[PDB]
């Protein structure tokens, strides 16, 4: 154990010492990309023709992308 | 302690702990006299208006 | 078999004013506290 | 509103477009270019940078 | 360019001019409701009887809604 505490009567307070610091004093970025490993529907029918999983989960896609290319500017 | 100076952050958001090791945030912090450090001992300490 | 939320959007009272921002650093020692945004 | 103090302090504070230089007192401060490496000592006084 | 910075030695303080504003001074709301496109668990066997996806996907739901339900008071 490093910390400790002193007690001071005179002033009515508690010092915490022992703690060694960072201080930040600017910034480091770096530019992450990434990239889709996109699917290309697979032309053929199912049990339920009226079920196209990989359409609709591109569209939920898509559309997701498309609502967060309208918040920059 | 910053350079010679004492910095001082007052909003406890600012400054992380971790163990014994303290990451603060300088775009706020102020920067006070070593002589501060005679506040607590005595309140009208002549060499620092606490 | 249904939810319902209330979304809480701000509405601004004035706009288009001009506005600044203050830094201040140790003079010697004074240093100006009166630090942030001026509208 | 004004914050003061009997005794030599030194510091910096990054603006929006810049920085201040505190030197005072027995510190020793400079500013350096990424390029250029040091390019301006600072002396007892507020300089912006 | 707009924005500039003045930089006083008098003071020892720097300005950031040349910014237009928007203060916040009251609050819009609005309703917003969905809906929930239920499922009808389809009665039959699969591959193995003892799997209901369709049930528990339900009551891992169900139990989601269960426990907002208790947060309003």
């Amino acid at each position: 154990q490093n910390i400790t505490e002193e007690f001071y009567q005179s002033t009515c307070s508690a010092v915490s010492k022992g703690y060694l610091s960072a201080l930040r004093t600017g910034w480091y970025t770096s530019v992450i990309t990434i990239e889709l490993s996109n699917i290309k529907e697979n032309k053929c029918n199912g049990t339920d023709a009226k079920v196209k999983l990989i359409k609709q989960e591109l569209d939920k896609y898509k559309n997701a992308v498309t609502e967060l290319q309208l918040l920059m500017q | 302690d910053n350079a010679g100076s004492v910095s001082f952050f007052p909003q406890a958001e600012t400054c992380k702990v971790q163990s014994n090791r303290v990451f603060c945030d300088t775009m706020n912090s102020l920067t006070l006299p070593s002589e501060v450090n005679l506040c607590n001992v005595d309140i009208f300490n002549p060499k620092y208006d606490c | 078999e249904v939810l319902a939320y209330v979304v809480q959007l701000p509405l601004y009272g004035v706009i288009d004013t001009p506005c600044w921002k203050l830094h201040t650093s140790p003079l010697c020692c004074l240093t100006r506290t009166d630090r942030g945004w001026y509208c | 509103k004004i914050m003061t103090s009997k005794t030599d302090v030194s510091s910096s504070v990054i603006t929006s477009l810049g920085a201040i230089v505190s030197c005072y007192g027995k510190t020793k401060c400079t500013a350096s270019n990424k390029n250029r490496g040091i390019i301006k000592t600072f002396s007892n006084g507020c300089d912006y940078v």
